[PDB]
């Protein structure tokens, strides 16, 4: 698959 | 950046270094990242208040 | 692209024939001529009103 980061953040 | 190393310590720190392939974020497109990451056109418009 | 001959004109089609070097000009960045010609990052930002 592919990585796809993120920041937690509503 | 780091002082001295220059190292991202945050999201495209995972991204530049090989660990992310892409970074779907609230990312503020400045100066700094985009000479080296690239950015897609942005999607969202906003500003400081 | 021209109506009902689908030809690239305009400032558009000068950058596409090679004439025209940059294009400096209110002018709205679109996924139809995304695909001939490249983009910076916009410059200014609107809506239709
Ligand atoms: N108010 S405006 O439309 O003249 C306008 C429009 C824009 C501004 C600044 C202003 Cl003042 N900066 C942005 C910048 C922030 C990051 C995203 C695009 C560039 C890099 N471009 S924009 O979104 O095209």
């Amino acid at each position: 698959t592919v990585v796809v980061t993120t920041i937690l953040e509503s | 950046r780091d002082a001295d190393t220059k190292i991202w310590n945050g999201m495209v720190g995972e991204l530049v270094y090989g660990k992310a392939d892409i970074a779907i974020a609230p990312l503020t497109i400045t100066l700094v990242r985009e000479e080296v990451i690239d950015f897609s056109k942005p999607f969202m418009s906003l500003g400081i208040s």
